[PDB]
């Protein structure tokens, strides 16, 4: 009824929030990869010099 | 070719950002 | 009543969580910019050498 | 009862989502540190050259 | 001057981090 | 030794990522 509708709106929104957190975690992981790549390259430079 | 792979990286970033914007768009209508 | 108060506490908290996710996305975007900037600069170095 | 159980499931899930956001913020902070470190090092290189 | 802009970048980081801490503070009292 | 500290950094990343995976695992069963 309307109480069921209220619960279902809330749970649907919880799933949305969870999905956003999950996609953001993939983004965070992509930034960590990119940082490690750059750190490795800066070292190779630093050692050449 | 890290160039091809940094291009991969960028496309992955772009795809996840597009998905997050989509989810945020659906979350405002709730 | 108290059921309404319970729902309102929960929805208010959902809005908080959403706002945190939104600010964190801006932070993620700032880190992606910073990584791209550094990647471009490291390349210019790498090509000089 | 079952309404209480429904509320408790939802609040428990809100706490989970909050905890994920909190851990992700620490990750974001670690990436910001790493970017600043790399930016400083790339500058030292850039000035040597 | 990327210096002025990396300074912008830092201030943006600082502002969004301050906002996130504020929101997290409000979310503990719920 | 930034080496020892980048190693610290990595371990911190690994620990927070492990915690986030754990929390996400608990959040699917809800």
């Amino acid at each position: 009824a309307d109480i069921g509708s209220e619960f279902s709106g809330i749970v649907q929104q919880q799933n949305n929030l969870l999905r956003a957190i999950e996609a953001q975690q993939h983004l965070l992981q992509l930034t960590v990869w990119g940082i490690k790549q750059l750190q490795a390259r800066i070292l190779a430079v630093e050692r050449y010099l | 070719w890290n160039e091809m792979t940094w291009m991969e990286w960028e496309r992955e970033i772009e795809n996840y950002t597009k998905l997050i914007y989509k989810i945020l768009e659906e979350s405002q209508e709730q």
